[PDB]
């Protein structure tokens, strides 16, 4: 009887959302449906384009039901407030959405409450202004959850999906595979933060006050995460956006998606995570996440930059190009904060910078660099990361690089933190080495035969080549 | 330095309405003055305009219904950061 | 691609 999706997000050990308010920007809703009655407030903010009643509130009623519905909702408690920015045909405007986001912020300023989650179950093309408005609202301290989009395409080409600081959610089905329906399906790529159930999701039907219907979409998926986030914020009202994101990632089911469903170049960029509620089991823990930059593009002096959130520390920095035409990467300071920068080679199509960004309070971190010598540098403190860059066209708390390369060590003073290094090598397109259960991968690199790059996937260090050796630095309290 | 942007998916564009985004610290009073100035400069050129909304609280700026002919003029207004043509969003 | 993938 438990809907498959609600079972899917239930942790392996288990026992909400009322201190939290969830805003919904959508079609009109049937607020008298028994799933949501008395739990959703209709603001009557409305900004929708002209067309070109049961059907009118179908989309919105279902999602309000996914988030907070008493029988089939994720966060059965939760309070919701609804804004109408989609018309009866489900169409809205960027300007209308902006006006809506502004309305939420004015409400907050006029009558402050607790943590806010804003669900944006909608998409248009890439919009500079819409992305900026989302970012600005995130920086004001509001959590935004958005749909990845339903076009079986790169989510970075859509808004608010591509919008920095917003949690972007793709949809997976009952077999934990990405939803695909012909030429349509879940979006994917590096702008997607995680996936959640978004096929065959039962919820409130606006046909009648007690009816139910199954719907599919990245909106349904985003609604699961809004519910999950609302529960997480009730339990821990002080979470920063970076902390909430690290928890959503940490508690997801990992490596459950068959990545063959995604286009080849998007596999590496797309996180293999299906959202789930935190367990009853939760003492301090080291949380890290992998942040891929935008591709640098092909200019000769091109650089890709991957950054961490203000409250995170950059513990390592790696890079990757599909061609292998790469000048490596370096950790460089910037506004008093370290970023991961990767360098394209002359004739390269471009490269990615790949940061490992971690929540490490009490950390004092620095970088130690040595110019081309092989080349070596050490933390003379724990080593959390090695990087290397070169300027040539071709070839023990210690990092070792190629003789023609500069080498950079990320060194932190973090008492109460233990780190070890685990190595693995073979004759090979991909070599792999994982931290032990309960350890957090902080750094991933290849021993210095021609590598495309290296990256952490959860707690597994992956090295890609064309005698290769993967090296993982793993830490815990 | 002010730039123009419109949706790359041509069918999703909504020409004739523009979001005028002003520089970050621009004050509401200035946003309003800038909108009126646009309306005046347009009117002297024979163009009707309508200010649909003035933005403040996240981004400063305004929403304006006008011919795209006026975009060169509008990009030269004081405080302008960029202008974006309105476009469609959809239930997912 | 609105309403369960235009389904
Ligand atoms: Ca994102």
């Amino acid at each position: 009887s438990i809907p498959w999706n609600l079972e899917r997000i239930t942790p392996p050990r288990y026992r909400g959302g009322s201190l939290v308010e969830v805003y919904l920007l959508d079609t009109s809703i049937q607020s008298d449906h028994r799933e949501i009655e008395g739990r959703v407030m209709v603001t009557d903010f409305e900004n929708v384009p002209e067309e070109d009643a049961s059907k009118c509130d179908s989309h919105g009623t279902h999602l309000a039901g996914v988030v907070s519905g008493r029988d089939a909702g994720v966060a059965k408690g939760a309070s919701m407030r609804s804004l109408r920015v989609l018309n009866c045909q489900g169409k809205g405007t960027v300007s209308g959405t902006l006006i809506g986001l502004e309305f939420i912020r004015k409400s907050q300023l006029v009558q402050p409450v607790g943590p806010l989650v804003v669900l944006l179950p909608l998409a248009g093309g890439y919009s500079r202004v819409l992305n900026a408005a989302c970012q600005r609202l995130a920086r004001a301290g509001v959590v935004l959850v958005t749909a990845a989009g339903n076009f079986r395409d790169d989510a970075c080409l859509y808004s608010p999906a591509s919008a920095p600081e917003v949690i972007t959610v793709g949809a997976t089905n009952a077999q934990d595979q990405p939803v695909t329906l012909g030429t349509l399906g879940t979006n994917f790529g590096r702008c997607v933060d995680l996936f959640a159930p978004g096929e065959d999701i039962i919820g409130a039907s606006s046909d009648c006050s007690t009816c139910f219907v199954s719907q599919s979409g990245t909106s349904q998926a985003a609604a699961h995460v809004a519910g999950i986030a609302a529960m997480m914020l009730s339990a821990e009202p002080e979470l920063t956006l970076a902390e909430l994101r690290q928890r959503l990632i940490h508690f997801s089911a990992k490596d459950v998606i068959n990545e063959a469903w995604f286009p080849e170049d998007q596999r590496v960029l797309t996180p293999n995570l299906v959202a789930a509620l935190p367990p009853s089991t939760h003492g301090w823990q080291l949380f890290c996440r992998t942040v891929w930059s935008a591709h640098s593009g092909p200019t000769r002096m091109a650089t890709a930059i991957a950054r961490c959130a203000p409250d995170e520390e950059l513990l390592s920095c790696s890079s990757f190009s599909r061609s292998g035409k790469r000048r490596g990467e370096r950790m460089e300071a910037q506004g008093g904060k370290l970023v991961c920068r990767a360098h394209n080679a002359f004739g390269g199509e471009g490269v990615y910078a790949i940061a490992r960004c971690c929540l490490l309070p009490q950390a004092n971190c620095s970088v130690h660099t040595a110019p081309p010598a092989g080349t070596r540098v050490h933390c003379h403190h724990v080593l959390t990361g090695c990087s290397s860059h070169w300027e040539v066209e071709d070839l023990p708390n210690q990092c070792v690089g190629h003789r023609e390369a500069s080498i950079h060590a990320s060194c932190c003073h973090a008492p109460g933190l233990e780190c070890k290094v685990k190595e693995h090598g073979i004759p090979q397109e991909q070599v792999t080495v994982a931290c032990e259960e309960g350890w957090t991968l902080t750094g991933c690199s290849a021993l210095p035969s021609h590598v495309l790059g290296a990256y952490a996937v959860d707690n597994t260090c992956v090295v890609r080549s064309r005698a290769v050796t993967a090296v993982a630095i793993c830490c815990r309290s | 330095t002010a730039t123009f942007h419109r949706c790359a998916k041509d069918p999703w564009r909504l020409p004739g309405t523009y979001v005028v985004v002003l520089k970050e610290e621009t004050h509401l009073s200035q946003s309003e003055r800038t909108a009126r100035r646009l309306q005046a400069q347009a009117a002297r050129r024979g163009y009707l305009t309508k200010i649909l909304h003035v933005f403040h609280g996240l981004l400063p700026g305004f929403l304006v219904k006008m011919s795209g002919d006026l975009l060169e003029l509008a990009l030269k207004l004081p405080h302008v950061d960029y202008i974006e043509e309105d476009s469609s969003v959809f239930a997912q | 691609x609105l309403f369960s993938f235009a389904g």
